[PDB]
């Protein structure tokens, strides 16, 4: 565990079979690049947006208004 | 039913019911709660060797191919629990404490009290009860409030004593 | 279990060394007695939790008194004892709390005076830099770090601004105009903006706008918010702000 | 600085709950468990492997830790 | 202003003068009018008190036992009146605590119903029925002021002591009571001044030396009690809440409604006659020429609208606050009681006391109140079915009226656009036109709704008085009644004036009349001479500091009644300047109103405690 300790500071060059790492960058430009020596999965980072909860009829004129 | 079962200790109906799941055509939804019951059941039986290599192919398959993060939650502390269960559950804190301030900006109470009783039960393994009951008799006021989880929080209790 | 200070410590070291000077069983050229004792101020450190809390109240205790001679032999002792408690966390530490309690004792209610910052800066580098490079070791000339002290100042600088504009505003300008066009030169984000005009609504309200302060006093002090934030905001969107 | 910039705009995190607690060494505490108790010959070998590990982090810990058990108060 | 009276604000310069007309405000710098509180007796005035956390508010407590609140900054607008049940005030405090809870790690009482949305009001005026957002009845005065920028929630403490039996009542929040039981009722001393020395921490002296403490401390340090004294306060306004717009559809929606229909129908044509009549119509079209005359004259188009406009609002305006009224407070009311519940378990194992609170009156409150939710939806659904009937009647009804007043009108609705068109249009007459329709429950079933929320509202005030006042009382502790003073002098007759703290100082100024105990030896000595020792106490123990200096009463000064001395804070000698300074009719010399009016002393005692020193004014009482 501290030898992969120390792979997760050098290793930045994707040297294959990355997956027993932690790091998901370097997972996920290896997985683009045989992707493309092969001719295979872009997932998107979803955006965790996150405050006041308002009261009912705030809520409810709001989505009428959005209605139209 | 089957859960009925599983808590009433009716291991050989549970058991017959998982044959018939793995060649029955199932919805997702009646898939992931048979796939968890069997998680359940191999829990109870007491061979975790199985159930450890299965439970986390199922929850890496429950954030790829569905984004649920609801069974997501309830894999993940089944994974705690057997790991605690085997007198081995130090490995589980830097999972448990990443998903405590995670669920603390969500806000659900019942995500953060079920993970404080397994930061207590993993604290009372370790030789260190005296502080766990320091934090559960601060927070046994809203975990109370809690049904489900008052079993577990009533026979912790007579193990402090 | 019965190790609760620092002065424990180097006590008992005295204690087991008395008989190496009458005896001398450890080789020069090995520093062998230093690796055992080293090992058990690192088993110490990473097993007694409230000695690491007591180390970490005597350091700040210290460093706030100017005992700087005492300070930096325990930054010595953390450095050879290489604890989870490295020194650099706790020299930051003590550095930001001092830092701060100099800006606290010398630029609060001062605002005649005009770059007082490049004064105060000057002041504090004159009568700590040479102590506190000496406890961490780096060059005099460290640029980049005094760059950050300078930035850290500044910042302390806008937060007492931001605490006292109240009265700055209303008291003791036109007096105090000088350093709000120096406060203008460092206010660059929007949320520097909201917070200093929420606290100003906040303690104003508070104030002034009692219907037991006479009206002629509360209008003549208005103006003189207003005229003051003019100045302070040649656009007038928080006299904007404030109006509304 | 910039972490007083939010705090101007403690023990309030979790990570100093967790120093709080003591727990902060995973495999120090972990051999602590361990040899509560007994020390069967096929684990302490193990142990004395993890104490004689070619790299590794608190191995100074871990053999202080393994002296106190074998030949400290009892 | 010459006056024994006035107590000035600490937070402003502001003080409270008593004139013939009412209570009245005063501005220090400019003498100027602020305020008038209309008073009708003085005598029935127990005592005022300002509000020390924020100034903006005052207090009025009267003794036949209701307490009255009015803003200064409102031209002294009421804002709030209180009643506490069956008391007998003789004097009140009231005290605002300002609660800090900071985010701790060990805290994970995470609170969802900030998370719920906040419920609104119902509330008509006289155009159209409107809706505004919901605000608690004394949110008004207990709101997070704009000014307060530590907008921290303040908790509200009224202290409440009776005359004659020195009975304390405490009383929180302007809704919840709680009653103290004082063992020392042998004597029934008058109960002098009272000090506060924190929050939640109060020093009663009585006119016999004794002195009571009152500690709110255990009650503060408890952050579950605290959410526990919150939590029954919100369950019963809400119950109520409830019950304000329940009986609002019953006189504003069902009644109104159900009236014009009786009123166009029975007192008109009859309703047994108009049901076979109508069901005719419907299946044959024989229209009687009694029948043709409802129609033309009784109903006519003016009222046809009119029946359509009512009972529209009838239906789907109650279908609106069933769904955005009842739901989320029937929601709410479990969500507290669930938590009200868990509190009380807690302390259960977490004291170990011996007396144990039973939890039946929880549980039959939490119930009730899910079959509550489990009826209101009951409800919605019935009231969904209705609205489909209510439709199809009319748009069949409106064919009818038109052909009998037009004998041209071309029929646009085809019944053939429903199979089961009949069906809906007859089961409407047989709701509309029966023996149990006839009943102003027909819409709904007001009783039973009516009945049960009664039923949670009677059972939960059981609730507070047996469980949750047992637990209140116990975290309450009531200091026993001590004499501090006979250490000092063990050997005399000790009376009480008055006391205060001085703000910023932790120690505690007083006023006593010394009286020598005269032994069955000393027969008849002219040393029964009252002295007004002062000394010094620490607020905490009451612990003697200065040694007292007999201050010497001039000869001039024997005619007055020392007793009635009160304390005057916050720099009484601005006023010794603008009298002179102001064109009055009071002069200044002794401040005397006129030369024709009653002269009252301003004893400036300058007792100098560490380098300060306070005011006092004697009051004139002619013996």
């Amino acid at each position: 565990q501290n030898i992969l300790k120390i792979l997760e500071d050098k290793l930045s060059e994707v040297r294959d079979n990355l997956e027993l790492l932690d790091r998901a960058d370097l997972q996920r430009c290896s997985a683009i690049i045989n992707s493309i020596r092969s001719d295979c999965k872009v997932p998107l980072a979803k955006n965790r947006s996150s405050k006041k909860p308002s009261d009912i009829y705030s809520i409810l004129s709001e989505i009428v208004k959005s209605a139209s | 039913v089957a859960f009925k079962a599983l808590e009433e200790d009716d291991f050989l109906k549970v058991k017959q019911y998982l044959l018939k799941s793995e060649s029955l055509e199932l919805d997702y939804d009646q898939k992931i709660n048979l796939k968890y019951l069997r998680v359940k059941y191999l829990v109870k039986i007491g061979d975790y060797d199985l159930s450890m290599r299965l439970i986390n192919q199922y929850v890496k398959e429950c954030c790829e191919e569905v984004a649920d993060s609801n069974w997501r939650f309830k894999f993940e502390i089944e994974s705690i629990n057997v790991l605690l269960l085997s007198d081995v559950g130090i490995r589980s804190l830097p999972k448990i404490i990443k998903l405590i301030d995670e669920y603390k900006e969500i806000g659900n109470p019942l995500r953060c009290v079920i993970l404080l009783l397994k930061l207590c039960e993993v604290l009372i393994q370790v030789g260190k009860s005296m502080e766990a009951e320091c934090l559960i008799s601060c927070n046994l006021s809203t975990i109370l409030e809690f049904p489900f989880v008052r079993k577990k929080t009533d026979e912790l209790l007579e193990s402090l004593s | 279990n019965n190790i609760n200070y620092l002065k424990d410590i180097q006590r008992w070291e005295n204690y087991y060394e008395f008989p190496l000077r009458y005896v001398p069983i450890f080789d020069v050229n090995v520093n062998d007695w230093a690796l055992e004792l080293n090992s058990l101020r690192h088993y110490l450190l990473n097993r007694n939790i409230k000695f690491k809390n007591n180390l970490r109240t005597r350091l700040d205790k210290l460093i706030m008194d100017d005992d700087f001679d005492l300070a930096d032999n325990l930054i010595q002792w953390l450095k050879s004892a290489n604890g989870s408690l490295s020194s650099t966390e706790l020299i930051v530490n003590a550095l930001y709390s001092k830092i701060n309690k100099f800006c606290e004792d010398n630029m609060s209610r001062v605002w005649n005076k005009r770059f007082m910052i490049m004064e105060t800066f000057n002041k504090f580098i004159n009568q700590y830099w040479s102590q506190f490079s000496k406890l961490v070791g780096c060059p005099e000339d460290d640029h980049e770090l005094t760059t950050t002290v300078f930035n850290c100042f500044e910042s302390n600088f806008l937060r007492i601004r931001t605490n006292e504009i109240f009265d700055i505003c209303v008291l003791a300008y036109p007096d105090s105009k000088v350093t709000l066009l120096e406060l203008r030169k460092i206010m660059k984000d929007f949320k520097d903006y909201t917070n200093i005009v929420t606290t100003f609504l906040s303690d104003f309200k508070k104030y002034i706008l009692n219907p037991s302060v006479t009206t002629v006093d509360a209008l003549l002090r208005y103006v003189k918010t207003i005229k003051a934030f003019l100045v302070l905001d040649p656009t007038g969107r928080c006299l904007h702000s404030i109006t509304t | 600085a910039a972490e007083s910039k939010n705090y101007s705009r403690g023990n309030t995190t979790s990570s100093q709950l967790v120093e709080s607690l003591g727990i902060q060494d995973l495999t120090m505490v972990e051999l602590d468990t361990l040899l509560s108790a007994a020390l069967t010959d096929s684990e302490s070998y193990n142990l004395g492997l993890l104490c004689s590990d070619k790299n590794s982090g608190d191995i100074l810990d871990c053999q202080l830790e393994l002296w106190y058990k074998s030949f400290g108060p009892h | 202003i010459n006056d024994y009276f006035i107590d000035y604000n600490p937070l402003f310069p502001i003080f409270a003068t008593r004139i013939a007309k009412g209570l009245a405000i005063y501005r220090v710098s400019d003498h100027a009018r602020l305020a008038v509180i209309p008073i009708r007796n003085i005598n029935l005035v127990a005592n005022y008190d300002w509000d020390t956390t924020t100034g903006k508010f005052l207090s009025i407590f009267f003794k036949d036992g209701t307490i009255r609140i009015h803003d200064i900054f409102k031209d002294g607008r009421l804002v709030s009146f209180l009643r506490i049940p069956s008391t007998k005030i003789s004097k009140g405090i009231w005290d605002r605590i300002p609660l800090r809870y900071e985010p701790n790690n060990r805290d994970f009482a995470c609170n969802i119903i900030d998370d719920l949305p906040k419920l609104i009001r119902f509330v008509k005026d006289s155009k159209r029925i409107n809706i505004v957002p919901y605000t608690q009845p004394n949110s008004l005065w207990r709101g997070p002021d704009e000014d307060d920028l530590d907008s921290n929630e303040k908790l509200d403490v009224h202290v409440v002591f009776n005359e004659g039996n020195d009975k304390i009542t405490v009383f929180f929040n302007g809704d919840y009571a709680v009653f103290l039981s004082v063992d020392n009722i042998e004597n029934e001393n008058s109960l002098k001044s009272i000090i506060k020395v924190q929050d939640g921490f109060y020093q009663c002296f009585y006119e016999d030396g004794t002195v009571q403490t009152l500690n709110l401390g255990p009650l503060l340090q408890s952050k579950s009690s605290v959410n526990l004294l919150n939590y029954i306060m919100v369950i019963k306004e809400l119950i109520g809440y409830m019950l304000t717009h329940l009986e609002f559809i019953n006189r504003e929606l069902a009644t109104p409604y159900l009236d014009f229909v009786k009123r166009l129908c029975d007192e008109a044509y009859g309703y047994g006659k108009l049901k076979s009549e109508l069901e005719a119509l419907f299946l044959l079209g024989e229209i009687s020429c009694d029948l043709e005359d409802w129609l033309c004259n009784s109903v006519g188009e003016k009222n046809f609208k009119r029946w359509k406009y009512l009972g529209c609002e009838a239906y789907q305006k109650t279908v609106q606050i069933l769904t955005l009224i009842f739901v989320p407070a029937c929601e709410r009311i479990i969500i507290y009681v669930e938590k009200l519940r868990a509190i009380l378990q807690a302390f259960s194992i977490q004291n170990k006391l011996s007396y144990t609170s039973d939890l039946t009156a929880v549980e039959v409150l939490l119930k009730s109140s899910q079959k509550l939710l489990t009826m209101t939806l009951n409800s919605i659904i019935g009231l969904g079915r209705d609205e489909t009937l209510f439709e199809k009647f009319f748009i069949w009804f409106n064919d009818r009226l038109h052909e009998a007043l037009d004998e041209d009108y071309k029929l646009k609705f085809q019944f053939e656009d429903d199979l089961y068109f009949g069906y809906d249009l007859l089961s409407y007459f047989d709701r509309i036109l029966s023996k149990k329709g006839t009943e102003p429950s027909s819409i709904i079933d007001v009783k039973l709704y009516r009945d049960l929320i009664n039923s949670m509202s009677d059972m939960e005030k059981d609730i507070a008085q047996s469980n949750v006042n047992s637990h209140i009382q116990q975290h309450i502790l009531v200091d026993l009644k001590t004499d501090v003073f006979a250490q000092k002098y063990p050997s005399s007759q000790i009376n009480l004036l008055d006391a205060i703290k001085l703000p910023k100082h932790n120690y505690i100024v007083y006023l006593i009349q010394v009286t020598k105990h005269n032994s069955a030896q000393e027969p008849f000595s002219e040393e029964n001479k009252k002295k007004l020792y002062i000394g010094t106490l620490k607020d905490e123990n009451l612990g003697i500091i200065s040694k007292e200096s007999s201050v010497k009463i001039p000869a001039l000064f024997k005619s007055y009644r020392l007793s009635s001395t009160r304390f005057v804070p916050n720099r009484v000698h601005s006023l010794l300047r603008d009298i002179g300074l102001s064109d009055s009719n009071y002069h200044s010399s002794y401040i005397r109103e006129n030369r024709e009016n009653d002269d009252f002393i301003a004893c400036t005692a300058k007792v100098s405690v560490d380098g300060r020193s306070a005011s006092l004014v004697f009051p004139k009482e002619k013996q």
